[PDB]
RNA sequence: AUCAGAGUGGCGCAGCGGAAGCGUGGUGGGCCCAUAACCCACAGGUCCCAGGAUCGAAACCUGGCUCUGAUACCA
RNA sequence: AUGUAAA
RNA sequence: GGGCGGAAGACAUUGUCAGGUGGGGAGUUUGGCUGGGGCGGCCAAUCUGUUAAAAGAUAACGCAGGUGUCCUAAGAUGAGCUCAACGAGAACAGAAAUCUCGUGUGGAACAAAAGGGUAAAAGCUCGUUUGAUUCUGAUUUCCAGUACGAAUACGAACCGUGAAAGCGUGGCCUAUCGAUCCUUUAGAUCUUCGGAGUUUGAAGCUAGAGGUGUCAGAAAAGUUACCACAGGGAUUACUGGCUUGUGGCAGCCAAGCGUUCAUAGCGACGUUGCUUUUUGAUCCUUCGAUGUCGGCUCUUCCUAUCAUUGCGAAGCAGAAUUCACCAAGUGUUGGAUUGUUCACCCACCAAUAGGGAACGUGAGCUGGGUUUAGACCGUCGUGAGACAGGUUAGUUUUACCCU
RNA sequence: CCGACUUUGUGAAAUGA
RNA sequence: GUGAUUUCUGCCCAGUGCUCUGAAUGUCAAAGUGAAGAAAUUCAACCAAGCGCGGGUAAACGGCGGGAGUAACUAUGACUC
RNA sequence: AAACUUUAAAUAGGUAGGAUGGCGCGGCUGCUUCGGUGAGCCGUGCCAUGGAAUCGGGUGCUCCAAGUGGGCCAUUUUUGGUAAGCAGAACUGGCGAUGCGGGAUGAACCGGAAGCCGGGUUACGGUGCCCAACUGCGCGCUAACCUAGAACCCACAAAGG
RNA sequence: UCGUUCGUCUGACUUGGGUAUAGGGGCGAAAGACUAAUCGAACCAUCUAGUAGCUGGUUCCCUCCGAAGUUUCCCUCAGGA
RNA sequence: UUGAAACACGGACCAAGGAGUCUGACAUGCGUGCGAGUCGACGGGUUCUGAAACCUGGGAUGCGCAAGGAAGCUGACGAGC
């Protein structure tokens, strides 16, 4: 599934509130941080004896994710993000269909 | 031991033995859900009756 | 499972050494001035069979160097010793079968037995029936010597380690087939409770890693690792190879 | 009985939609007194029977068949 | 590698 | 000479963290539906058609199939055009290449399964595009009138396209999907860090994603024949019961066989049954126990008659033999092999017909088989072990009660 | 099994800073 | 582990396991090292054993195939593919 | 022709049958229209013999809570199955929870549902004896040398002579 | 346990007493055998009135009303909301 | 239990013992006291049969009288058919 690099949708910033021109990117999960309360809790809980305390997931079933598009308008430099339907292959600015 | 069972047998009896309760028809029927463009007007007139 | 015989032997319960009729520790003399710096004359009195050991023992009656009494020492008989023989101890003992000399005084090529390892630990190598160590070479810049042990290994020992020249008696003993479970039993009563020895494959799983199964088989590799926990380290331990030994590997 | 597998040159097997080959055999020559062997060339097939889609099948899938292999237990 | 049974 | 004599020597080693190995050991798990269970399959999410009995709802391991995708166009819209096929024609050109005219109710296409829908379009080509956007509700479908998914109709914006009406909150409609906690991201020039501040970090609020396919969402492999417990006839293997496809037994028709002659004796192609000694099917009684194969023993009963008494028919000359009739009174054997019922042989015989009685008969025997614990082989399993494979050893309890 | 810290002091050279 | 004596123990080190070697530029903890920071901290380099790469080992656990054609009667198949 | 249909039933489905209705007057709107144009509401005044039959007090409103969530049979429609006293559905009723009279005997077939008694009359079913009631009045067929035949379910008989 | 019959009997033989090993431990010429009539984990006391969606019982009278085996969800179908 | 006289289980007989209780939180229904208040519950004083009774404090103890927010914070301007 191909999506254009640059798209005109609504920008909610109190400065724009109109269709502007948004650059597109792809959402990629930022890196997990060592100081989040959930992480210092789990690292406290895992410490000691008793082994694995929180469950760990094994029976994976999905093969595809929902893409999230991080659209940045060229006008106030604020992002807003939109998830599209599930797909296997995904490419921004691919050669157009003929 | 077939744990899948299904009938409607006796369900009409349970329904009807205490009637099929119709709701009380109402003077001043409810407006919730109506067209907001119609209801704003309707409210505002009643705001400015005399 | 339950604790396995290889693990039960470390308790001492019934597996201790059957040593009621053994004649005592068979070892050299407490190294002293006289036998550092000369020779002491001792006379064999009897060649006594030591129970539970194939090598005969020789009662040697030294004269105490500085008190007025005899010293009944007790050696491992070197093939050749007889009652009435004079065995001499020390550094200037003549190189005669039965005398004990430091290795600084055994010419290269000579056979020795009962080799000490820390000077004065009274004999540890080449002691069992009919085994000997050959003094391969000397190094006087460090005061050490080298020997070829019975095992085919080659050990550097201090040049002042003593040794009985000759070879231990009782040699050739393990050539005779025992032919009888009876002979085997009477062999092992006087050593220790280690016979009859049951195949693991004919055990139940709860007491041996090879156990159980509608057929008798091991079911997994019989070679176990060096670090395997006690109770798992049964089989062939840390084996470099298996199968019949052919060629150079049989050296 | 179900579950799979393979059906492709005369033989045994390759094969990923543009679509036919590997080894061996067949054919005509050459070396040879002659046959091999070897050297140079030449022809190959209903891609198991009936379909469908599909730029496009022999392959994807579905029906019709033959051989082969599996799991077929507590009473 | 090999060499009509047909004299 | 203030060293007992050596050997190693600030390495081994003790203590604590840190990584790998660790069924040696501990703990636990080892889903559900199911015409018993296991294996198979997914009938657990979920779509279309049918069953579904002309509103709705409607089940089964019912039928025929589908789905976990694909798409910046195959979304929006505006304009223009008509699709499959068939008739006739045109250099190479033919059944089929490209062109022209006519007819063409859709017999084409609409991404996919099926159903429904469409002809100045919903199809084909081109034009400009991003409504596949923002906020929060409503309603339907499921339904407890809960959530989710999906869908519809308004509202307040901002927009696209068209001259405009209008259409447009994704795909022509019906399936194509995801809760709590956690992590991560977007936003306000937001709030808190509680002694007040500056200043990184952390938690917040609103909206997304990472996924639970057992799909309203535990983190989880086997074996037990050495087995234990609470239970179950909600549930198997024996008996019986209903059923009788399968098994056995008998009719009707008559194409032909019977050297000429359908019916002496057959009787194909079809068809009508009977029976309940097999098996199938079910799971109604029985799981706080009904002792489970066979043989031996003994008795009784059935006729669907093998022999024997009387008869009828013949492809009955006599002998033998075949078909049927009233007939169940009497009879139906000794043995090799097998644990066998079954089977097959040898011999006698007038004949060596078939059947039931809880597949008669274990407080009547026997324990050969089977059906525990020992053990062995063969295949499977990495293994503990399995075998509806073969083998060998393996306790048979009580009556004195009522009839 | 292995590394680091620790008991663990004394002094010498060679390569690195 | 096999189980007197006689006789003999064929092939496989790809699978699983065991074991040996580490040039070193794969992977790789704590500690210690450097840089940025106002500091918490983050980053990078270094980085043992172990795995990974490379040898051996079956009297280690174990395993040891199909399909076609062919002899001058037929069959069969010494032979071939 | 269950996964075909032009046509197209029967039974079953929905809605309406007035007092919660209409008409006049004069007012509101920030909606709607070219516009008093509409849409609706608001205040007021008038009307409206009760707007088919029958029947009758209501879940009208709410609270707290029990037990249940194994079903089974029948007439009819119906899916798998050769069929089943089988498995799964649709409408209703029954048994379960229920006695009583009849079908000899039977949970659900026929009649019928009940306080305890006296009197009368019936339903289903019967009147030869068991056993309460007729060996009643009539008319036909059957003669069974097989156990003639004799109750809705119901305890079968077929093809064929 | 009894009877007749059997295996072995100078041997790895039979046996008394002392002593050693005591429970996930012991000991085993290996049968999961033996460890006080108890062993695929003894006995005793305690936590302990362990838990059970499972089986059995659940005690006086009259009066009146009086059902359900059905929808939806749940590792859910012997259960519960 | 869909179905019991069951060839389904328990039951030889008698006597006595024998099984929905008590406690903390909550909820609806009802009674009683007071009612924008109500509680005297932990304490104190008293109490000549008393572990009872009676008095006392609360001007903020609990609940209620005010809610929305995650938090900073804000907090009901007086109803018609
Ligand atoms: C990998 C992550 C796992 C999962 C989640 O972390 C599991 C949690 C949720 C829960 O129920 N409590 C727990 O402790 C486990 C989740 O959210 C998915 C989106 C993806
Ligand atoms: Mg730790
Ligand atoms: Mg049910
Ligand atoms: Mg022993
Ligand atoms: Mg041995
Ligand atoms: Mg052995
Ligand atoms: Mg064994
Ligand atoms: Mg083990
Ligand atoms: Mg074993
Ligand atoms: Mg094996
Ligand atoms: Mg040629
Ligand atoms: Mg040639
Ligand atoms: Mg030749
Ligand atoms: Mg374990
Ligand atoms: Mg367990
Ligand atoms: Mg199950
Ligand atoms: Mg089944
Ligand atoms: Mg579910
Ligand atoms: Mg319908
Ligand atoms: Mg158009
Ligand atoms: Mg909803
Ligand atoms: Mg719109
Ligand atoms: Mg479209
Ligand atoms: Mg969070
Ligand atoms: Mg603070
Ligand atoms: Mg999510
Ligand atoms: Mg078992
Ligand atoms: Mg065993
Ligand atoms: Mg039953
Ligand atoms: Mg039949
Ligand atoms: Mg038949
Ligand atoms: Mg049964
Ligand atoms: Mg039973
Ligand atoms: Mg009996
Ligand atoms: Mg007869
Ligand atoms: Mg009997
Ligand atoms: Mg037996
Ligand atoms: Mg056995
Ligand atoms: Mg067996
Ligand atoms: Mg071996
Ligand atoms: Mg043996
Ligand atoms: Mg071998
Ligand atoms: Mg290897
Ligand atoms: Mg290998
Ligand atoms: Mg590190
Ligand atoms: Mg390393
Ligand atoms: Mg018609
Ligand atoms: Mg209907
Ligand atoms: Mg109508
Ligand atoms: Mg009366
Ligand atoms: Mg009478
Ligand atoms: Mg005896
Ligand atoms: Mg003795
Ligand atoms: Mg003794
Ligand atoms: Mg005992
Ligand atoms: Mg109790
Ligand atoms: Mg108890
Ligand atoms: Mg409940
Ligand atoms: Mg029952
Ligand atoms: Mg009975
Ligand atoms: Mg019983
Ligand atoms: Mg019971
Ligand atoms: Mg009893
Ligand atoms: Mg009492
Ligand atoms: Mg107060
Ligand atoms: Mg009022
Ligand atoms: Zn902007």
């Amino acid at each position: 599934v191909n999506v254009p690099k640059t798209k005109k949708t609504y920008c909610k910033n109190k400065e724009c509130k109109k269709h502007t021109l948004h650059k597109v990117t792809q959402y990629k999960k930022g890196k997990d941080s060592l100081s989040a309360q959930g992480k210092r809790r789990y690292d406290r809980k895992q410490s000691g004896y008793g082994g694995q305390t929180k469950p760990v997931f094994h029976k994976k079933a999905k093969t595809t994710k929902k893409i999230v598009l991080k659209l940045q308008c060229q006008s106030c430099k604020h992002y807003s993000q939109r998830a599209i339907k599930r797909c296997k292959h995904f490419e921004i600015g691919g050669d157009k269909k003929g | 031991a077939k744990s899948k069972n299904h009938t409607a047998h006796n369900q009409s009896y349970k329904a009807h033995r205490n009637g099929i309760k119709k709701p009380k028809r109402q003077r001043q029927a409810s407006t919730k859900g109506m067209d907001p463009k119609f209801l704003r007007n309707l409210r505002y007139s009643r705001k400015h009756n005399v | 499972g339950r604790v396995i015989r290889a693990q039960r032997k470390g308790a001492g319960s019934v597996f201790k050494s059957h040593t009621h009729h053994r004649k005592g520790p068979a070892r050299f003399r407490s190294l002293d001035f006289g036998e550092r710096n000369g020779y002491l004359k001792g006379v064999v009195t009897d060649v006594i069979h030591d129970p539970g050991r194939g090598a005969p023992l020789a009662k040697v009656t030294f004269r105490h160097p500085f008190r007025y009494k005899h010293q009944k020492e007790l050696f491992v008989a070197a093939e050749g010793m007889y009652t009435g023989q004079f065995v001499y101890c020390g550094r200037r003992a003549t190189l005669s079968v039965g005398n004990v000399l430091p290795l600084r005084s055994v010419p290269e090529g000579g056979v020795i037995c009962n080799v000490e390892h820390h000077v004065g630990d009274r004999g540890v190598f080449a002691r069992a029936s009919g085994d000997y160590a050959i003094v391969i070479s000397h190094n006087p810049d460090n005061g050490t010597s080298r020997i070829k042990l019975p095992s085919g290994a080659k050990k550097i020992v201090p040049s002042s380690c003593r040794a009985m020249i000759g070879q231990v008696a009782g040699g050739g003993r393990t050539e005779k087939p025992m032919l009888k479970a009876g002979n085997a039993y009477h062999k092992y009563r006087v050593k220790r409770n280690s016979w009859p020895k049951v195949r693991g494959v004919a055990m139940n799983p709860v007491e041996h890693p090879h156990g159980g199964g509608n057929h008798q088989h091991i079911g997994h590799a019989s070679t176990v690792r060096r670090d395997a926990p006690p109770g798992q380290k049964v089989g062939l331990i840390a084996a470099r190879r298996t199968g019949r030994l052919r060629g150079q590997a049989a050296a």
